[PDB]
RNA sequence: UUUCCAACGGGGCCUUUCCUUCUGGCUAACCAGGACUUUUACUUUGAAAAAAUUAGAGUGUUCAAAGCAGGCGUAUUGCUCGAAUAUAUUAGCAUGGAAUAAUAGAAUAGGACGUUUGGUUCUAUUUUGUUGGUUUCUAGGACCAUCGUAAUGAUUAAUAGGGACG
RNA sequence: CUAGGGAUCGGGUGGUGUUUUUUUAAUGACCCACUCGGCACCUUACGAGAAAUCAAAGUCUUUGGGUUCUGGGGGGAGUAUGG
C-alpha cells in the first residue's frame, strides 16, 4: 500500500493487487507517461452478496480524460490477479459562505451516475412511485463491453449516495 | 405561436437524451476547439461560421464536442462582434426595407413590415440592455438602422 | 403559454378521464406537479404513476382505477389562515366526511386536514377527488 | 392503452410520427462519413446539407443544396453507420 | 460644491462647544467629536476622518436614533444633503382576498459621509423632526451595484 | 398493571443527509464569545387589542325581559358562594416554519476552502517605573509580489419566441 | 385533448410498386403509407344551450389555464348636455 506512482495520497490498501501501482512503469513505453502522473484518494471495499466486494477507487477529476483510453483495458487487468472482487473508478464532485447553483447535491452524483460504466451514455430516468421507491432509469447503447454483466453489484453501488435493466 | 405574424410554425433542431460524444466521432475536444478557432479568425458572423463549417468538417455543434459556445469563443479571442449576430441581421432586414422604402414611396405593406422588424429590434436592444451586453447609453434608431450594416 | 403547468396538468386528465382513458402524457411537469401527484397517490384517488425523464421538461404516466372524478387548480393561489380552510371546505367539497383541498405551505405540500393535524395553513393549490 | 405502460407499447408505431411527438425525442436524419472521387479522404457532409462542398483536392462542387436533404454529385461511396 | 474648509455658508460650521485649543499647539491636530449611532451601526470612516460638519448627521451632530428603521430604494437626489426613498408594499382588500401595489415617498436627510446614487438601497432611522417632511436620517447604505469597476474588461 | 403479533409520531445517530467552526465553567448538558447551509412576499405561536353590546355557567327577579345577584342553621349574637371565558383581519412588534413567488452569487475566478509567506492602515488592555513627546515584538480586520486548496464557476436548448442559410 | 373520415393544397420520402420513356418505379404523375401547413365538410353529440344549432357557442352548481373591452327590463335614447 506504499510505493511509487501516485503523488503520495495514501490509503491502507494499494499494493496487494496493484502491479499497476509498482510495475507498469516497467512494462510500458508510453503508458509509463500515462499512469505515473495519476492520483487516487482512497479505496473502499463494498460487500455485495456472494462475498463480492467492489473497490470504489476515489480517482480525482483531472484523471478522466486520458484515463478513458485505458479504462477499457485496466478494469479487467485487476480481474487477472484477484477474482470475485471488483474495480470501479469513481470521481469526486463539488457540493454547491457563498455557494452556487449548478452542481448542487444530486448533480454531484449525476456525473457519478453514468460513470459506473463506459462509453455508451444514457437514455433517461423512468422513476416509479409505489413500485421514488425503486427508481427506474435506463440507457441506450451502441455496444456491450462493461454494461449488462457486472451491473448486479452496480445496483448496490449507486442509490445510497442508470439502474441496471437495459434492453441493449 | 408567432409574434407579429399570426401563424404556426416548427423549424426543428431537436436534441436526444445523451450529452457527451456518443458513438463514432474520433477527435479530442482540443481538435474541434482549434477547428472552431480556425473558423473564428476568418472574420464573419457566427451564423455564417456554423452554416458552412459545421456542415463541411463533420462538426456536430459548437457545444457538444466543443464545450464553449461561439459567442464565448470569440470573446476569448478578441474578435467578439459589436452587436452579436441577430440584431445586426435584423438591422439588415431594416436596411433592405428602408432602401425599398424610397425606391417607391407608397409601398404600404413596407410601412407595415418595418414596424414588426423595428419592434423586434426594440425588444432585442432592451434585452441586451438587460443583461448588459449592449451599453445602455446607445439607443436603436432608424437613423442608425441603415448606416450600420452596409 | 402554459402559465400554470399545474393547470395544464389535470385539465389534461379531465380531458383523459371524462373522455375515458387510463393515462395521459403530461409535459411539462415540475416538482410542484411531482409532489402534487405523490400527495394524490398517497390519498389514492389516482393510482400508480411514473416520472419518465428527458433533458427537457419531463413526462408522467398515471395508472388509476377511476376514482379521480374531478380535480382543479384554485388559481390564484390564495393564502389561507387556520380557521379559513374550513370556509374553503364547505364552498367546494362534496361532503364533510371525505374530500380534500390540498395546500402548498412552508411545511411543503399536504391536504388541509394534515394542515389541521400538523398545525399550519398555507397557500391553496387545488381540489382533488 | 388499456393495460400497458407507455414504456411498453407497440414500439415503432409512433417512430416516424414527427420526431418530438414520439415517447421521447429522437432526431430524424443521419450521419454519413463518405469520401470524394478526388481525394478518397473521408469528407463528412451532413445529410441535410446547406453548404456546397468544394473538393479538398479539386475545386469541383461535389453537392448541390436542396431542401429536405441536399443533392450530391455522384461518385460518393456509402456504407452503414 | 461645498468646498471643504466647509464654511461656504455665512456662519462658521463647527461642532458646537468643541474647542480647537489655540494656545497649546501639539501633536493633537484633530479635535473631532463623534458618537456611536446606537443599535449596532458601524460608523462611516469619513465621519472619523472628515472636515464636514452636518448638525443633523447621526454620527457627528445633534440628532438621535429612535423607534423606527426603514428600508427602501433611493430616488431623486437632486436636493442637497437629503434623499427621498420610496417603499413599495401590498395593501390588502378582503372583498376579493387580494392585494394591491402601493408606494410611499419618505423624504429622509442624508449624511455627507455616505455618497449615494439614485437606485441604491438605504436603511434609515427615525429622528427628531428636522423639517416639515423629514423625520428620518440616512444611516446605512447597502449599495448592491455589482462591482462594475473593471467588469467591462471581461474575458 | 407481567404483556406475543402489527399500526399511527418526532427525536439521538447513521448509509458524502455540514447536524459547523468557538473554547473559561469541562473533561458542548448548557451558559459569553467570530460566520450563518442569502433578503422581501407568505404563514404559525405570543402581545396589544377600554368598559358597555354578541355567546354562556350559576342564581325560583314567582318563570321571565331583566339582574350580577346571593345561600345556610343551634338565628345562641353567626357561618358563608361569587361577580368567568369566547371574540376583534391589515398596519405596528417578537421567532420558527422551510414549499410558493421573488432576488442571484463563483465567467475576471480583480472569489471562495488561504489553517500561506515578504510588504501597506495599524497598534497599547499592556508589561514598561508613578503619569504625557521616542519605539517594537504584538491581540483583530483588507490586498498587490505570490503560489501551496478540495470535488475550483457556464441548471436547459422548450411540441415558447428572435436570427442565418437552404 | 378528443373525435372520425376521403380529398385538398405548401413541404418532405421512395416500396424485388405500375405504365410514354433517362432505362420496371424518369420530366411529371400514380396505388399503398407518413409527416407537419391552409381551406373545408359531415357523423354519433360524451359536453353543452331554452332552442335553431355548436368538435367548440366544450373540459362551468362536480362553478378559478392567463389577459382586454363591453351589458343590466322596454322605451325615452345613442337623445340632451359637456369633453
Amino acid at each position: 500500500p506504499q510505493a511509487k506512482i501516485l503523488s503520495q495520497a495514501p490509503t491502507e490498501l494499494e499494493l496487494q493487487v496493484a502491479q499497476a501501482f509498482v510495475e507498469l512503469e516497467n512494462s510500458s513505453p508510453e503508458l509509463k507517461a500515462e499512469l505515473r502522473p495519476l492520483q487516487f484518494k482512497s479505496i473502499r471495499e463494498i460487500d455485495v452478496a456472494g462475498g463480492k466486494k467492489a473497490l470504489a477507487i476515489f480517482v480525482p477529476v483531472p484523471s478522466l480524460a486520458g484515463f478513458h483510453k485505458v479504462q477499457t483495458k485496466l478494469t479487467r487487468e485487476l480481474e487477472k490477479k484477484f477474482q470475485d472482487r471488483h474495480v470501479i473508478f469513481l470521481a469526486e464532485r463539488r457540493i454547491l459562505q457563498k455557494r452556487p447553483r449548478s452542481r448542487t447535491l444530486t448533480a454531484v452524483h449525476d456525473k457519478i451516475l453514468e460513470d459506473l460504466v463506459f462509453p455508451t451514455e444514457i437514455v433517461g430516468k423512468r422513476v416509479r412511485y409505489l413500485v421514488n421507491k425503486i427508481q427506474k432509469v435506463l440507457l441506450d447503447s451502441k455496444d456491450v463491453q462493461q454494461i449488462d454483466y457486472k451491473l448486479e453489484s452496480f445496483q448496490a453501488v449507486y442509490n445510497k449516495l442508470i439502474v441496471f435493466e437495459i434492453p441493449s | 405561436g408567432r409574434m407579429h405574424s399570426a401563424g404556426k410554425g416548427i423549424s426543428s433542431s431537436a436534441i436526444p437524451y445523451s450529452r457527451n460524444a456518443p458513438a463514432w466521432f474520433k477527435l479530442s475536444s482540443e481538435s474541434v476547439i482549434e477547428q472552431i478557432v480556425k473558423y473564428a479568425r476568418k472574420g464573419l458572423t457566427p451564423s455564417q461560421i456554423g452554416v458552412l463549417l459545421r456542415d463541411a468538417h463533420g462538426v456536430t455543434q459548437a457545444r457538444v464536442i466543443t464545450g464553449n459556445k461561439i459567442m464565448r469563443i470569440l470573446k476569448s479571442n478578441g474578435l467578439a462582434p459589436e452587436i452579436p449576430e441577430d440584431l445586426y441581421y435584423l438591422i439588415k432586414k431594416a436596411v433592405s426595407v428602408r432602401k425599398h422604402l424610397e425606391r417607391n414611396r407608397k409601398d404600404k405593406d413596407a410601412k407595415f413590415r418595418l414596424i414588426l422588424i423595428e419592434s423586434r429590434i426594440h425588444r432585442l436592444a432592451r434585452y441586451y440592455r438587460t443583461v448588459a451586453v449592449l451599453p445602455p447609453n446607445w439607443k436603436y434608431e432608424s437613423a442608425t438602422a441603415s448606416a450600420l450594416v452596409n | 403559454t402554459r402559465s400554470s403547468v399545474l393547470a395544464d396538468a389535470l385539465n389534461a386528465i379531465n380531458n383523459a378521464e371524462k373522455t375515458g382513458k387510463r393515462q395521459v402524457l403530461i409535459r411539462p411537469s415540475s416538482k410542484v406537479i411531482i409532489k402534487f401527484l405523490q400527495v394524490m397517490q398517497k390519498h389514492g384517488y389516482i393510482g400508480e404513476f411514473v416520472y419518465i425523464d428527458d433533458h427537457r421538461s419531463g413526462k408522467i404516466v398515471v395508472q388509476l382505477n377511476g376514482r379521480l372524478n374531478k380535480c382543479g387548480v384554485i388559481s390564484p393561489r390564495f393564502n389561507v389562515k387556520i380557521g379559513d380552510i374550513e370556509k374553503w371546505t364547505a364552498n367546494l367539497l362534496p361532503a364533510r366526511q371525505f374530500g380534500y383541498v390540498i395546500l402548498t405551505t412552508s411545511a411543503g405540500i399536504m391536504d388541509h386536514e394534515e394542515a389541521r393535524r400538523k398545525h399550519v395553513s398555507g397557500k391553496i393549490l387545488g381540489f382533488v377527488y | 392503452v388499456l393495460v400497458q405502460d407507455l414504456l411498453h407499447p407497440t414500439a415503432a408505431s409512433e417512430a416516424r410520427k414527427h420526431k418530438l411527438k414520439t415517447l421521447v425525442q429522437g432526431p430524424r436524419s443521419y450521419f454519413l462519413d463518405v469520401k470524394c472521387p478526388g481525394c478518397l479522404n473521408i469528407t463528412t457532409v451532413f445529410s441535410h446539407a446547406q453548404t456546397a462542398v468544394t473538393c479538398e483536392s479539386c475545386s469541383t462542387i461535389l453537392c448541390t443544396p436542396t431542401g429536405g436533404k441536399a443533392k450530391l454529385s455522384e461518385g460518393t461511396s456509402f456504407r452503414r453507420k | 460644491s461645498t468646498e471643504l474648509t466647509v464654511q461656504s455658508e455665512r456662519a462658521f460650521q463647527k461642532q458646537p462647544h468643541i474647542f480647537n485649543n489655540p494656545k497649546v499647539k501639539t501633536s493633537k491636530r484633530t479635535k473631532r467629536w463623534y458618537k456611536n449611532a446606537g443599535l449596532g451601526f458601524k460608523t462611516p470612516k469619513t465621519a472619523i476622518e472628515g472636515s464636514y460638519i452636518d448638525k443633523k448627521c447621526p454620527f457627528t451632530g445633534l440628532v438621535s436614533i429612535r423607534g423606527k428603521i426603514l428600508t427602501g430604494t433611493v430616488v431623486s437626489t437632486k436636493m442637497h444633503r437629503t434623499i427621498v426613498i420610496r417603499r413599495a408594499y401590498l395593501h390588502y382588500i378582503p372583498k376579493y382576498n387580494r392585494y394591491e401595489k402601493r408606494h410611499k415617498n419618505v423624504p429622509v436627510h442624508v449624511s455627507p459621509a455616505f455618497r449615494v446614487q439614485v437606485g441604491d438601497i438605504v436603511t434609515v432611522g427615525q429622528c427628531r423632526p428636522i423639517s416639515k417632511t423629514v423625520r428620518f436620517n440616512v444611516v446605512k447604505v447597502s449599495a448592491a451595484a455589482g462591482k462594475a469597476n473593471k467588469q467591462f474588461a471581461k474575458f
